[PDB]
């Protein structure tokens, strides 16, 4: 369990990535911090970066 | 707590010098693929008493510079921007007085 | 002397408005000891008001790059730093004018060694934005992103020579339209760029509308294309490129591919100014996808002459090598079913028990062959 | 150190198959023979090319210049041991003996590399020697030299994230495979 | 949160909460972007434009 | 819960009731002042709360003598008090020496007064930071003081809301060598960077200091100048 459990089943918060207004600072860096290292983990490997904590 | 018959060896922890910052730099950056023509003691002398927290942070910002390029290659220019990537303030005035 | 300093601009503006190249070129060759006579402060003003107002006259390529060489050789004869950097800038501008392949880069490598130590942080990006032009021109998209990032971190200090914030905004839109990922942002970039082009920069203002409305066609909101060519400043600077935008706009509004291709070919001289004809032929293509989708399900009701050649709105007879090209390059696994009347789209992708058993055998006997060493080793 | 010499290899191929010009082997081959102290590039082409009109004397002066370089090497071998330093014999002859490899194909190579490989304080000290085999392994299409030096580079020169002369290894293997029957190695590398 | 005062300034040592991002209040052209995005559902009476408000 | 009041030092830090007065200054109405080559330009930001108020009664830019201008960023009820003190004090100097007082001497004496109110222990400090200027002996000057009794010397500075943002624009925009009109242009630029949207001939209030003397401009020339100065 976690607040119900693990992204409480059906709940998209329904705020689009497109609904964000031009946050080319925010969206890019938050993307690199959370949205990217789940996908291109091997680049963090290949450069040996130890990705940022939070 | 501080009874010497209770604590028998109290060792201090200094923030490191140029050579030790160079060493910590080598430690973290050894797995980092650094290109060529890259000096490191210059980066160590760009550090005005770096504790070791931000010494790791310079290398992570260098890795982030390599990540924002779709590259795997790190120049010394990346560190030249990465040292610049750390500065905070504590600027305000009409407070010098003292 | 000082009263002749106005006659430099007087006779030179005469030779720029009404005179020709060789006379003003003789004037620039003539004022070379006069700058030696006068003081070296407003001499850069003389260099600007002569060279800029000479190279903005007319293309005569035997004199443009050659007088730029004259500026180089005299700047390396007099040997000062602050004058010759604008000469470097205008030279690499001339190199961009014909899209030069290596020498623009090989001069910008000489520019970067001199600017990032001096005082003018804006004079770096004054040519680095031109490098972002030539790397978008050669399509070095990552290095264009790098130059845009350097421009954005440079412009965080000073306001700029008056309309380059607008130029930075237009080329931020250029980089965001080179991705073809985010368009509303680039639209805002071009929009603020053209608002920075308000009544002061007309030849960039005219294609500012091209960029923003080409984006809004790319955005697939044709209603607002109509409403914003109906805007007041669009009607302040109306013309022929907006006629191209309006005809392509209505052709996209009603998706008439014939109207699209028709008014596309009608305005080819204005159609070059968008180098991305791929957005256009991708509205063609990316409309033709679902057109052949509603014309790949329409077959099985009452189909006609070939079922595979000319159900496609009967353009002439051979508007294809497009559908067949999308069986070729892409697929939706529609095999050429010429004489049926459905064009049946079928396969069974899960068969992978057999695949998986093959992938088993390949490594099962890698194991067996690795064990054979023990088997034929421990005996004899 | 190797660009006109790989161009000499280009000339080896360029006057290997065609005979449409029987005087490139004097024009840019003598222009090569007057630079780089290229001795062997005419000493082996002395038979496969033309009669070489009288090509001993203008080459006598350059083999004499090579003799000057070689005799100051032969003095240098004991002049560097009087220099009270570490391995200065090895340094002071490895420099001009890699230059002997630049002069002569195999002889300076063999008399140099088996001494200047004896200490390896860096993998550059191995890999420059490996490069000075790779140049002649492109000149003469060897197999033993220019796959076993790559074996040696695939022995210890994995270490060090220097990446330039580790991608050189990838490029040399790509060149070596596409130099024979490659499908995929040159694309991948 | 905007409150690093019941938060230890040892949480600002590089290694734990490293990425410093502070958001702009408004700015220009994200008035354009967000003035565009909020109008994705409200139906925009045909000339009541919003550049004036940018 | 300490410091409280004005008589005792902190355990290690400073005088919190002076720190709060400086914070109350920083929470005030913005201002900008620029020293150019020939003159000094002062400019404030004077918003009426309603549409009812008059712009002819209270004046921010204020002369102390015929050649010494003075603005503030804080509270008017204390501003007028220390204005009156500076008036009477400058006239005492001119009684003694029969010569117009130098601006440094004004700043010395005003700083002595403000310091005397920062002295113990029943009176509060001023919630006012000044910007003093004048054209004494050819070279014009620009002097900022503070509630703590200290004083400074600026080429260009700001005080009020977003003084940091205005200062980062001043560092970028301004330089050492301009004329008075370009100084007014960059001054209205840095006030327009931070002020409210309606900036008219009355929301600002600008006085200059030529070497020919102090001059307080009118809404006539302010409306002529700020008729879209850029």
């Amino acid at each position: 369990d976690s607040s119900i459990m693990m992204l409480t089943s059906d709940q998209k918060p329904d705020v689009m990535y497109a609904d964000i207004g031009g946050m080319d600072i925010q969206k890019q860096e938050v993307r690199e911090a959370v949205e990217l290292p789940l996908t291109h983990f091997e680049l963090y490997k290949q450069i040996g970066i130890d990705p940022p904590r939070g | 707590l501080l009874r010497p018959g209770r604590i028998d060896r109290k060792i201090e922890f200094p923030p490191p010098n140029e050579e030790a910052r160079l060493d910590i730099l080598k430690i973290h950056s050894r797995k980092m693929n650094l290109t060529r023509g890259i000096n490191l003691r210059k980066i160590a002398e760009l550090m005005p008493g770096a504790s070791g927290a931000e010494v790791k942070g310079v290398c992570t910002e260098a890795g982030m510079y390599a990540l924002r390029e779709r590259r795997v290659h790190v120049t010394q220019e990346d560190f030249e921007m990465a040292v610049a990537k750390v500065m905070q303030k504590d600027s305000e005035k009409n407070m010098s007085i003292k | 002397v000082q009263v002749k300093e106005q006659s430099i601009l007087e006779l030179g503006s005469l030779l720029a408005k009404t005179g020709q190249a060789a006379e003003l070129g003789g004037l620039l060759k003539y004022v070379r000891p006069f700058l030696n006579s006068i003081s070296k402060a407003k001499a850069a003003r003389l260099v600007r008001s002569l060279l800029d107002l000479f190279l903005d006259m007319e293309a005569a390529t035997g004199q443009e790059v050659e007088l730029c060489l004259e500026c180089i050789e005299w700047a390396k004869s007099e040997k000062r730093t602050f004058l010759r950097q604008a000469l470097e800038a205008r030279l690499v501008s001339l190199y961009f004018d014909t899209k030069r392949y290596q020498e623009a880069l090989h001069l910008g490598s000489q520019l970067l060694r001199e600017l990032k130590k001096m005082d003018d942080k804006a004079l770096l990006v004054e040519v680095q934005l031109l490098e972002s032009k030539t790397y978008h021109a050669l399509s070095n998209l990552p290095k264009a992103r790098a130059a845009l990032t350097s421009a954005r971190t440079t412009a965080n200090a000073i306001y700029c020579p008056p309309k380059l914030q607008a130029t930075l905004d237009m080329q931020s839109g250029i980089i965001h339209a080179a991705e073809e990922k985010d368009w509303k942002t680039a639209y805002s970039y071009f929009y603020e760029a053209f608002e920075g082009y308000d009544s002061i920069d007309s030849p960039k203002a005219i294609t500012s509308l091209k960029y923003m409305l080409l984006c809004k066609i790319m955005l697939n909101t044709p209603e607002d294309v109509q409403a914003l060519v109906s805007g007041k400043l669009a009607l302040r600077y109306a013309g022929r490129q907006t006629e191209a935008l309006k005809c392509v706009a209505q052709a996209s509004k009603n998706r008439s591919l014939a109207d699209f291709e028709k008014a596309l070919t009608d305005y080819r001289a204005e159609l070059r100014d968008d180098p991305i004809i791929s957005t256009h032929l991708a509205k063609l293509y990316d409309n033709l996808l679902e057109q052949n989708l509603i014309r790949v399900i329409e077959p099985f009701s009452r189909v006609q002459i070939e079922h595979i050649s000319s159900l496609i709105k009967l353009s002439k007879a051979d508007v294809e090598r497009k559908l067949s090209q999308m069986i070729l390059d892409k697929k939706f696994h529609g095999i050429l079913d010429q004489g049926e009347g459905v064009l049946i789209i079928f396969d069974e992708p899960p068969v992978d028990k057999t695949y998986e058993a093959a992938l088993e055998t390949i490594q099962n006997m890698s194991k067996v062959v690795d064990s054979l060493y023990n088997k034929a080793k421990k005996l004899t | 150190p190797k660009n006109p010499d790989l161009r000499i290899a280009q000339l080896r191929f360029l006057l290997s198959l065609p005979e449409h010009r029987g005087d490139a082997a004097v024009r840019d081959e003598l222009m090569a023979a007057v630079r780089d102290n290229n001795m062997a590039p005419y000493y082996e082409a002395l038979c496969k090319s033309l009669d070489w009109q009288i090509d001993v004397d203008l080459l006598n002066k350059m083999k004499k210049a090579n003799e000057d370089e070689l005799k100051r090497l032969d003095e240098e071998l004991e002049d560097a041991e009087k220099n009270l330093g570490e391995s200065e014999i090895r340094d002071a002859m490895m420099a001009k003996a890699e230059y002997l490899c630049r002069i002569g194909d195999k002889e300076g190579a063999l008399t140099a590399f088996r001494k200047t490989y004896d200490k390896t304080v860096a993998l550059g000290h191995r890999l420059d020697i490996v490069f000075y085999l790779l140049r002649i392994g492109l000149f003469y299409m060897d197999n033993d030299l220019i796959t076993r030096n790559t074996e040696k580079a695939k022995s210890l020169i994995e270490e060090g994230g220097d990446w330039d002369r580790r991608n050189r290894l990838k490029v040399y293997q790509g060149l070596y495979c596409v130099a024979i029957r490659d499908f995929k190695q040159a694309a991948e590398l | 949160t905007n409150r690093a005062d019941t938060l230890d300034p040892a949480l600002l040592r590089p290694g734990r909460l490293d990425r410093k991002i502070e958001f702009p209040l408004p700015d220009r052209r994200q008035k354009r972007l967000i003035f565009s995005t909020i109008t994705s559902k409200m139906n925009l009476s045909e000339e009541v434009d919003l550049e004036d408000y940018v | 819960g300490y410091s409280f009041s004005l008589t005792t030092f902190s355990p290690s830090g400073k005088l919190v009731q002076i720190e709060y007065a400086l914070a109350a200054v920083a929470g005030g109405a913005p201002s900008v002042g620029i020293k150019a080559a020939n003159g000094v330009v002062l400019a404030t930001e004077k918003k009426q709360k309603s549409i009812l108020y008059d712009e002819r009664s209270v004046h921010k830019v204020e002369p102390i003598t015929k050649h010494i201008g003075l603005v503030y960023s804080g509270m008017g009820p204390d501003y007028r008090v220390l204005v009156h003190r500076a008036r009477k004090l400058a006239q005492q100097y001119y009684l003694v020496y029969q010569e117009p007082i130098p601006t440094a001497q004004l700043v010395q004496r005003v700083a002595s007064v403000m310091q005397e109110y920062t002295q113990s222990g029943g009176v509060r400090p001023f919630g006012v930071s000044l910007l003093i200027c004048g054209w004494n002996e050819g070279r014009p000057y620009l002097f900022q003081s503070d509630p703590s009794g200290a004083y400074f010397a600026w080429k260009a500075t700001a005080m009020g809301k977003n003084y940091v943002n205005g200062k980062t624009f001043l560092e970028k925009r301004y330089n050492e060598d301009l004329e008075l009109e370009d100084a007014i242009h960059t001054a209205i630029l840095t006030l327009k960077e931070s002020f409210e949207g309606q900036m008219t001939e009355d929301n600002i209030e600008v006085g200059i200091c030529n070497e020919a003397g102090f001059r307080r401009l009118t809404p006539t020339e302010v409306k002529d100048y700020l008729a879209a100065i850029a």
